[PDB]
């Protein structure tokens, strides 16, 4: 029996009533639980039996429907409340568990702050060349970045790294990395890192040669 | 009700690892036990059960083989055992109790979970590189070529923070590469001193890297 959630991400307000669905491929017949997650924790019960609430679980949650088809409201959506959500049938063995709906944050759209960094002495001497470009506290979190060098576009070699939505302002931050070896990096001479978000219809360049 | 797993655990590949889950605060042989795997950033998978009383176990048909179940009432533990791994076992295992009427069967405890990591990398410090320019300015540091996680980055000795971004490692290699930015004044910076500071304590390293223009 397999569980689908549909809903990867959802942005939400403080306030607002989320909903998140999961649909069994068969009858489950109300044996239906919903969990909780955060980063780095455990999951944790909020509903069992698709509609009772855990001790301790906060009247905002409440969970509904039946057969198919069943349902995990939020109320006043808190920001305590921004996490991950699985649904798990117990009908029958193997038990499975929905993919999971992550809740983020909307906030107001910000362009992200996008600086470049050639290689360091340092590393050149090792034989290596690392290009760095930091694309910092935007939002929404969608965003990608094309790497080019002396013009032509560079997909090999690049290394992203993204953090999860901040917990002080609500953005995203990115950083991408081009590593090259020190002779090719010395091969040529113009090496930029364009960053494509909806807060611009041009792409945000920096460069350097 | 205490479910007390191992930390972290390191493992060559091909090898085998067997993870504890200790419990205490009530019967142990009146509970059923699960297991369920985690990769990193993924879903949920159910592994197995094994009741404490007799040693039963039922596995999810796609662990046979990989994982074994089993107990050791004598010391109120449970025990999951990984072989062959390879690094599509890299992730974490929870252990989870179910309730008295193992029927329904939801987890209502869990244990911390273990995260196993499967590499055959050796123990690598990481190289620091300083990332200068070239009224705000921003500064970074790149970490590169260490194993294992995880590495810990500050600025002027923690004096820094607000205008920080350390990026979540990633597996450039068999190495990890990682790296961290710092915003400041103009006013500040170069005439002021701004320095990162990386420690790895799987090779006992802790370097200072000042940033010059």
């Amino acid at each position: 029996i397999q569980v689908t959630q549909s809903s990867s991400s959802f942005s939400v307000s403080l306030g607002d009533r989320v909903t998140i669905t999961c649909k069994a491929s068969e009858d489950i017949y109300n044996r239906l639980a919903w969990y909780q997650q955060k980063p780095g924790n455990a999951p944790r019960l909020l509903i069992s039996g698709a509609t009772s609430l855990e001790t301790g679980v906060p009247d905002r949650f409440s969970g509904s429907g039946s057969r198919k088809d069943y349902t995990l409201i939020i109320t006043s959506l808190q920001t305590e409340d921004v996490a991950t959500y699985y649904c798990q049938q117990y009908w029958s063995t193997p038990l499975t568990f929905g993919a999971g709906t992550k809740l983020e944050l909307k906030r107001a759209d910000a362009a992200p702050t996008v600086s470049i960094f050639p290689p360091s002495s340092e590393q050149l001497t090792s034989g290596g060349a690392s290009v760095v470009c930091f694309l910092n506290n935007f939002y929404p979190k969608d965003i990608n970045v094309k790497w080019k060098i002396d013009g032509s576009e560079r997909q090999n070699g690049v290394l992203n790294s993204w953090t999860d939505q901040d917990s002080k302002d609500s953005t995203y931050s990115m950083s991408s990395t081009l590593t090259l070896t020190k002779d090719e990096y010395e091969r040529h001479n113009s090496y930029t890192c364009e960053a494509t978000h909806k807060t611009s219809t041009s792409p945000i360049v920096k460069s350097f040669n | 009700v205490l479910l007390q797993q191992s930390g972290p655990e390191l493992v060559k590949p091909g090898a085998s690892v067997k993870i504890p889950c200790k419990a205490s605060g009530y019967t142990f042989t009146d509970y059923n036990m699960d297991w369920v795997k985690q990769s990193h950033g993924k879903s949920l998978e159910w592994i197995g059960d094994i009741n404490p009383n007799n040693g039963g176990t039922i596995y999810n048909q796609k662990f046979k083989g990989k994982a074994t179940l089993t107990v050791d009432k004598s010391s109120s533990a449970a025990y999951m055992e990984v072989r062959s791994l390879t690094s599509e076992d890299t992730a974490v295992y929870y252990c989870a109790r179910k309730p008295y009427y193992g029927n329904f069967a939801w987890f209502a405890y869990w244990g911390q979970g273990t995260l196993v990591t499967v590499s055959a990398a050796k123990t690598t410090p990481p190289s620091v590189y300083p990332l200068a320019p070239g009224s705000m300015v921003t500064l970074g540091c790149l970490v590169k070529g260490y194993f294992p996680e995880p590495v810990t980055v500050t600025w002027n000795s923690g004096s820094l923070s607000s205008g920080v971004h350390t990026f979540p490692a990633v597996l450039q290699s068999d190495l990890y590469t990682l790296s961290s930015s710092v915003t400041v004044p103009s006013s500040t910076w170069p005439s002021e001193t701004v320095t990162c500071n990386v420690a790895h304590p799987a090779s006992s390293t802790k370097v200072d890297k000042k940033i010059v223009p």
